[PDB]
Protein backbone atom coordinates (compact mmCIF):
# COMPACT_ATOMS: atom_id res chain seq x y z
CA UNK A 1 0.00 0.00 0.00
CA UNK A 2 1.08 3.39 -1.14
CA UNK A 3 0.53 6.11 1.32
CA UNK A 4 0.83 9.80 0.95
CA UNK B 1 -27.41 -1.05 -7.83
CA UNK B 2 -26.54 1.41 -10.39
CA UNK B 3 -22.87 2.13 -8.62
CA UNK B 4 -20.66 4.90 -10.01
CA UNK B 5 -18.42 4.57 -13.07
CA UNK B 6 -15.28 4.28 -11.07
CA UNK B 7 -16.71 1.90 -8.39
CA UNK B 8 -15.49 -1.91 -8.83
CA UNK B 9 -17.35 -3.19 -5.74
CA UNK B 10 -15.88 -7.12 -6.22
CA UNK B 11 -12.83 -6.12 -8.59
CA UNK B 12 -9.82 -7.90 -6.37
CA UNK B 13 -6.58 -6.11 -5.97
CA UNK B 14 -5.02 -8.35 -8.95
CA UNK B 15 -7.28 -7.67 -11.45
CA UNK B 16 -7.83 -3.60 -10.85
CA UNK B 17 -3.96 -3.52 -11.71
CA UNK B 18 -4.90 -6.10 -15.05
CA UNK B 19 -8.06 -3.61 -15.52
CA UNK B 20 -5.74 -0.39 -15.51
CA UNK B 21 -2.74 -1.42 -17.45
CA UNK B 22 -5.17 -2.66 -20.19
CA UNK B 23 -5.06 -0.38 -23.22
CA UNK B 24 -8.19 2.24 -23.16
CA UNK B 25 -6.96 3.25 -19.44
CA UNK B 26 -4.27 5.75 -19.11
CA UNK B 27 -2.08 7.76 -16.50
CA UNK B 28 -4.61 8.95 -13.94
CA UNK B 29 -6.96 6.15 -14.54
CA UNK B 30 -8.13 4.59 -11.20
CA UNK B 31 -10.55 3.24 -9.94
CA UNK B 32 -12.53 1.85 -5.78
CA UNK B 33 -13.31 -1.15 -4.77
CA UNK B 34 -13.98 -2.92 -1.53
CA UNK B 35 -10.81 -3.07 0.42
CA UNK B 36 -8.52 -6.57 0.47
CA UNK B 37 -7.24 -5.58 3.91
CA UNK B 38 -10.18 -4.63 6.51
CA UNK B 39 -13.98 -4.83 7.59
CA UNK B 40 -16.02 -2.43 5.16
CA UNK B 41 -12.74 -0.42 4.03
CA UNK B 42 -11.99 0.18 0.25
CA UNK B 43 -9.09 0.78 -1.56
CA UNK B 44 -8.04 3.27 -4.35
CA UNK B 45 -6.50 1.67 -7.39
CA UNK B 46 -4.73 4.22 -9.50
CA UNK B 47 -2.39 3.73 -12.69
CA UNK B 48 0.87 5.95 -12.37
CA UNK B 49 3.39 6.68 -15.01
CA UNK B 50 7.39 6.78 -13.38
CA UNK B 51 10.66 6.30 -15.21
CA UNK B 52 12.00 2.84 -14.76
CA UNK B 53 8.63 0.96 -14.32
CA UNK B 54 7.00 2.64 -16.83
CA UNK B 55 3.26 2.13 -16.41
CA UNK B 56 2.36 1.10 -12.90
CA UNK B 57 -0.61 0.45 -10.43
CA UNK B 58 -0.29 2.21 -7.16
CA UNK B 59 -2.93 0.98 -4.22
CA UNK B 60 -3.79 3.40 -1.59
CA UNK B 61 -6.10 2.27 1.69
CA UNK B 62 -9.18 4.57 1.94
CA UNK B 63 -9.50 4.45 5.83
CA UNK B 64 -12.97 4.57 7.59
CA UNK B 65 -13.56 7.67 9.96
CA UNK B 66 -15.70 6.28 13.31
CA UNK B 67 -19.29 6.95 12.50
CA UNK B 68 -19.05 7.89 9.30
CA UNK B 69 -16.21 9.75 7.01
CA UNK B 70 -13.19 8.42 4.61
CA UNK B 71 -9.53 9.31 4.48
CA UNK B 72 -6.47 8.68 2.76
CA UNK B 73 -4.14 10.84 5.11
CA UNK B 74 -5.10 11.92 8.72
CA UNK B 75 -5.11 15.57 7.43
CA UNK B 76 -7.80 15.99 5.57
CA UNK B 77 -11.45 14.11 5.70
CA UNK B 78 -14.39 13.32 3.48
CA UNK B 79 -17.81 13.07 4.84
CA UNK B 80 -17.88 10.57 1.70
CA UNK B 81 -16.38 8.66 -1.80
CA UNK B 82 -18.09 11.36 -3.90
CA UNK B 83 -16.18 14.30 -1.96
CA UNK B 84 -12.83 12.15 -1.76
CA UNK B 85 -12.62 11.32 -5.62
CA UNK B 86 -13.70 14.89 -6.43
CA UNK B 87 -10.83 16.42 -4.59
CA UNK B 88 -8.05 14.19 -5.58
CA UNK B 89 -9.31 14.67 -8.97
CA UNK B 90 -8.83 18.60 -8.89
CA UNK B 91 -5.23 18.15 -6.91
CA UNK B 92 -3.20 15.49 -6.04
CA UNK B 93 -2.58 16.86 -2.99
CA UNK B 94 -0.08 14.01 -1.77
CA UNK B 95 -1.01 11.30 -4.11
CA UNK B 96 1.22 10.07 -7.10
CA UNK B 97 -1.15 11.37 -9.51
CA UNK B 98 -4.37 13.20 -9.82
CA UNK B 99 -7.03 10.89 -10.23
CA UNK B 100 -8.38 11.07 -14.09
CA UNK B 101 -10.71 9.36 -15.58
CA UNK B 102 -12.45 5.81 -13.98
CA UNK B 103 -11.34 2.38 -14.68
CA UNK B 104 -13.13 1.54 -18.21
CA UNK B 105 -14.36 -1.25 -19.24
Amino acid sequence: FEEI
Amino acid sequence: LEPEPWFFKNLSRKDAERQLLAPGNTHGSFLIRESESTAGSFSLSVRDFDQNQGEVVKHYKIRNLDNGGFYISPRITFPGLHELVRHYTNASDGLCTRLSRPCQT
